[PDB]
């Protein structure tokens, strides 16, 4: 348009450009807004879709089967499609049940092996006490428990000279 | 005549739009309370560019 | 991509400075691991998932300020709706990204899991006291509770049993009092709005600094590969090139500074969360 | 007239007070630009069959606030106080 | 994806996680070009047509 | 531990990166950085001193970078594991030198002891904790008043298998006949919620 150039997803606008102002821009100095100098109509820019690729696999050991995460974009446009907050998988199967789940994925949702599902996970069991003002419940038996627990302290020591 | 032009000479700098934002220019202006010269044939010089109002 | 977008000759000329692309990308995956481990680390720290019994008898104390209302938009509980509301819906689409490979993740936790955790922590200190920090959850009268916690402290028992609806009223006007100390004032919260100023300022440092000339001709790299000719023009590239990696490097190192910070308080905040409701 | 090239600016409002220049603000938007490429330092005004202000412009720093549909409607002088 | 996965990893056994392989991008379809309208034509049949 | 692996994570993860950061600053050895070749001695035997030197200067900038870059990530990672460090120290001295009353410090219940283990590039703990279990609820009451005179519990609480009344500690299940002699009298039984008469 007019010698700028870029790369966009163009739609139309209802902006309210003043008549001698030919185009807008954003916050941090981006183009937002365009008019066409054919028929002088406002017109939006969006930037073209993009964003990371990820895998996530149980184990090569295990199986040989992977799951595809296309992190963002909104997969109407991506050459078992399930779509999340987070991009959307591809070849995860959606379930309705909620486990103390494996590895995650974001915004709740995470995925395990099963044939590599994907869920959303869940806090733990739910119990509810049965409070009262007039009884309380005392133990009778204990118990010994031994845990173990790893702390770093040192790394090796490196020297690089320069010359 | 010197007479104080309190907010007086301030133009669209670039031909940009934007909105609801802070933008700070650096353009030839007019500065804040300055003094304009009452007039009434008489010649002026013209310097950078001059902001010419009348009645 | 922030380097430079949608060109050829530019990516060859960068593939020839090494691999100054991908220890950037592992910093920053390490930095956003970091941060869910730090949530994590926080609030998961109770085993099950208690809920308080419509029974409303806590011998004349009143929590309805502070226990979540099943008719509210996220089953919070009154004065997180307050906290919410002085700290400037992310539900709309997926649209979190910039022209200039600019990406914003989504936290592991969403907001109603935090939420379910500090509604489970709070219905276990008020029906189980301290015991389901050690095992599992002993019920037990508030009133005892009280006044235990009293024993605590050197201070005999005798005085809450017969002081109790003075002690009730103190906390209940003090409960009052809160609610008008944080609508009211909205310094207090002080500590949160920092965190977002500082990176909000360093993100629109960082895109800034795209429109600088760094020596070269122009800060534009398509205008600089079409109007000079391909051998003469590879020197001039090669000072943006090198002028945004030296912006890209900066934000990375400020990023790990300022992240390091945030683990330390972090720490803290499990520490006395662990520590201060858990027990006494 | 910057480096050859002659810009007009303008504004037609009507005003309340009829003693001077009243209290408020009103932008300024471009009609003209020519390059004819003459470097003056001299100008007139010329008439047929009474009282103009006159100005000079000087380098300086602003800081313009955009409303809701790009129309100024405030600016603050950088380096006065 | 299991073979860009061991490429990248340089490695020939992945262990149970979530890795990152590469990044996508919308190739532009076509180009756009727009200028307004060609006006004021130079009189060149006064030196030809003459 | 000797048949399930994998518990070691921090250890390795450290291990890991270290070696990480040496392999690609080792790796970065090998770019031409704009210049003819990657070593000097190519490009000292091929040009002539007055015109080799803009060569060397490109490879010496771009290798000072690399270096320089390295230098300060080593600098985060020792100042966070100082801060391990100084963690594991106090843990060292508070728990295993005495007891510990700071609650899930040292374990996940009551602490007792620990016992420290070496390790390639650490330190690991042993701490031996008490939980009870085997839960059982009775009735209770706030005070017992007995001839006018509202008598309160010296250290335990009041409990009741259906009948009778008794003295527990909190912790485990120890019925005591009440007596004078762990109770102690303040007041008398009017202004109470809960007084039981006995
Ligand atoms: C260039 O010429 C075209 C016609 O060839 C103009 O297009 C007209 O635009 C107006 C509104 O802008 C419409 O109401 C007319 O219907 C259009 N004409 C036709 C034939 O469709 C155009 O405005 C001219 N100017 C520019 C800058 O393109
Ligand atoms: C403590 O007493 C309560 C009430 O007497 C017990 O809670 C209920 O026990 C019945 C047993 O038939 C269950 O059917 C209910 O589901 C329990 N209530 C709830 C809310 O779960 C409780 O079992 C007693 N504690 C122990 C250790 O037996
Ligand atoms: C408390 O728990 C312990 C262990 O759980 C019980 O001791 C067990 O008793 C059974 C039956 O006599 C024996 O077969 C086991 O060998 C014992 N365990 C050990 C480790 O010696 C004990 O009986 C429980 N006490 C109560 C009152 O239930
Ligand atoms: C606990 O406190 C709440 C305040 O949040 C009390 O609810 C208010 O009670 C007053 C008294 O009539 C009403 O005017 C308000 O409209 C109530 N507000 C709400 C949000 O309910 C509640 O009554 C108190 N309950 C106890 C037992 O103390
Ligand atoms: C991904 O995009 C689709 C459509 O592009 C969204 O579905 C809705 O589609 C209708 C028809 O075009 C739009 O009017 C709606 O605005 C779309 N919904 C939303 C929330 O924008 C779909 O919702 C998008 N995915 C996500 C997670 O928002
Ligand atoms: C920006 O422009 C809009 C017009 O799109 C202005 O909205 C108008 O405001 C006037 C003043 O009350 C109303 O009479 C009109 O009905 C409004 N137009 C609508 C609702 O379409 C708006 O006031 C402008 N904002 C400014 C000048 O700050
Ligand atoms: C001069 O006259 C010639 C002869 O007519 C013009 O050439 C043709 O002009 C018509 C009318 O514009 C076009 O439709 C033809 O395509 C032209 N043919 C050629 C071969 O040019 C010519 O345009 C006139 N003007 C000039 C400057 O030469
Ligand atoms: C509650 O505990 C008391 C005290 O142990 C029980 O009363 C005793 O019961 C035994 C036999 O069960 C008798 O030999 C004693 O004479 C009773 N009195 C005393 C003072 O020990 C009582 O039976 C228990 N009640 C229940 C429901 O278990
Ligand atoms: C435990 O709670 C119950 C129920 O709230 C209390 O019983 C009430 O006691 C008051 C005081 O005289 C009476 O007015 C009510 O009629 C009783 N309710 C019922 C359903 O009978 C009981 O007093 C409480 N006990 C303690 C120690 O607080
Ligand atoms: C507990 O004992 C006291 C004293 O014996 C009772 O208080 C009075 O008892 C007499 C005799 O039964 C009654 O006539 C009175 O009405 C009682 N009240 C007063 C104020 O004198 C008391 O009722 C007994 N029970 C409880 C639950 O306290
Ligand atoms: C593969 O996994 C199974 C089960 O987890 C285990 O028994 C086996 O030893 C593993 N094999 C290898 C080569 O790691
Ligand atoms: C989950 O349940 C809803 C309604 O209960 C149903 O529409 C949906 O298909 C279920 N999901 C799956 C994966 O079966
Ligand atoms: C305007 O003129 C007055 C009177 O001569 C003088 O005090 C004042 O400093 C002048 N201000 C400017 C900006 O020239
Ligand atoms: C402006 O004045 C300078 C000398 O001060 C002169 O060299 C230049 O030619 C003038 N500009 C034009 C467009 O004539």
């Amino acid at each position: 348009f007019n010698g700028l150039t870029g790369t966009g997803v163009l739609t139309e606008s209802n902006k309210k450009f003043l008549p001698f102002q030919q185009f807008g821009r954003d916050i941090d100095d981006t183009t937002d807004a365009v008019r066409d100098p054919q028929t002088l109509e406002i017109l939006d820019i969006t930037p073209c879709s993009f964003g990371g690729v990820s895998v996530i696999t149980p184990g090569t050991n295990t199986s040989n089967q992977v799951a595809v995460l296309y992190q963002g974009v909104n997969c109407t446009e991506v050459p078992n499609v399930f779509q999340t907050r987070a991009g959307c998988l591809i070849g995860a199967e959606h379930v309705n049940n909620s486990y103390e789940c494996d590895i995650p994925i974001g915004a709740g949702i995470c995925a395990s092996y099963q044939s590599i599902i994907a869920y959303t996970m869940s806090l733990g069991a739910e119990n509810s006490v049965a409070y009262s003002n007039n009884s309380i419940a005392i133990p009778i038996n204990f118990t010994i428990s031994v845990t173990t627990e790893i702390l770093p302290v040192s790394m090796t020591k490196t020297s690089v000279d320069c010359t | 005549a010197y007479t104080n032009s309190f907010t007086r000479g301030v133009y669209y700098p670039d031909k940009v739009f934007r909105s609801s934002v802070l933008h700070s220019t650096q353009d030839l202006f007019l500065p804040f309370f300055s003094n304009v010269t009452w007039f009434h044939n008489p010649v002026l010089p013209f310097n950078d560019g001059v902001y010419f109002a009348s009645t | 991509m922030y380097i430079c977008g949608d060109s050829t000759e530019c990516s060859n000329l960068l593939l020839q400075y090494g691999s100054f692309c991908t220890q950037l990308n592992r910093a920053l995956t390490g930095i956003a691991v970091e941060q869910d481990k730090n949530t994590q680390e926080v609030f998961a720290q109770v085993k099950q998932i208690y809920k308080t019994p419509p029974i409303k008898d806590f011998g004349g104390f009143n929590f309805s300020q502070i226990l979540p209302d099943p008719s509210k938009p996220s089953k919070r509980s009154f004065i997180e709706d307050l906290l919410f509301n002085k700290v400037t819906a992310a539900r709309d689409l997926i649209c979190a990204q910039k022209f200039n490979g600019l990406t914003v993740l989504p936290p592991l936790l969403t907001d109603e899991m935090i939420a379910q955790y500090t509604s489970a922590l709070l219905a276990g200190t008020i029906t189980s006291g301290w015991t389901f920090g050690a095992g599992a959850a002993l019920q037990i009268p508030f009133a005892m509770q009280m006044a235990y916690r009293f024993n605590g402290i050197g201070v005999t028992q005798n005085v809450l049993y017969e002081n109790q609806k003075l002690i009730a009223n103190q906390f209940n006007s003090a409960i009052g009092k809160i609610q008008d100390s944080l609508s009211s004032t909205a310094s207090a919260l002080g500590k949160l709005q920092d965190v977002v100023n500082q990176n909000a300022q360093a993100l629109n440092t960082l895109v800034k600094q795209l429109s600088s000339n760094f020596g070269a001709i122009s800060s534009v790299l398509n205008d600089i590969l079409a109007r000079l000719d391909p051998p003469e023009a590879e020197v001039q590239i090669d000072r943006l090139i090198t002028g945004r990696l030296q912006s890209l490097q900066t934000y990375v190192t400020q990023q790990l500074i300022r992240a390091a910070e945030i683990r330390a308080s972090a720490n803290l905040a499990a520490t006395k969360m662990s520590e201060c409701v858990l027990g006494q | 007239n910057i480096d050859g090239y002659f810009k007009i600016y303008s504004k037609h409002t009507p005003i309340n007070l009829v003693r001077d220049l009243p209290q408020g603000f009103s932008a300024l938007e471009p009609l003209v630009d020519l390059p004819i490429g003459i470097n003056i330092t001299r100008f007139q005004t010329l008439l047929a069959l009474a009282a103009y202000y006159v100005g000079y412009l000087q380098p300086r720093t602003f800081l313009l606030k955009y409303n809701e549909n790009g129309t100024i409607t405030d600016a603050v002088d950088c380096a006065l106080d | 994806p299991l073979s860009e996965t061991k490429c990248t990893l340089k490695s020939f056994t992945v262990e149970k996680g979530i890795y990152q392989t590469s990044n996508f991008r919308v190739q532009p379809t076509e180009s756009i070009v727009r200028f307004p309208n060609i006006t004021n034509l130079c009189p060149f049949g006064e030196v030809f047509n003459a | 531990l000797s048949s399930t692996a994998s518990a070691l994570g921090k250890l390795q993860d450290v291990v890991n990166q270290n070696a990480q950061a040496l392999n690609t600053l080792v790796k970065q050895l090998s770019s031409n950085f704009g210049a003819i070749s990657s070593v000097l001695n190519d490009i000292l035997a091929r040009l002539d001193p007055p015109e080799a030197e803009v060569q060397i200067d490109r490879l010496i900038t771009g290798r000072l970078q690399s270096l320089q870059t390295y230098v300060t990530q080593q600098l985060i990672r020792a100042a966070e594991i100082r801060a391990s460090a100084n963690l594991a120290a106090t843990k060292m001295s508070e728990c295993v030198l005495g007891q510990s009353k700071r609650v899930d410090f040292c374990g996940k219940g009551y602490h007792l002891m620990s016992f420290p283990q070496s390790a390639p590039h650490g330190v690991v703990f042993l701490h031996v904790t008490y939980v009870p279990a085997q839960e059982k609820n009775f009735t209770t009451a706030p005070a017992i008043c007995h001839d006018g005179k509202a008598h309160f519990p010296r250290e335990g609480v009041f409990v009741s298998n259906g009948t009778h009344w008794f003295v527990t500690q909190r912790n485990f299940y120890e019925p005591q006949i009440i007596t004078t002699h762990n109770t102690f009298v303040s007041g008398n039984c009017d202004v109470v919620i809960g007084i039981v008469n006995n």
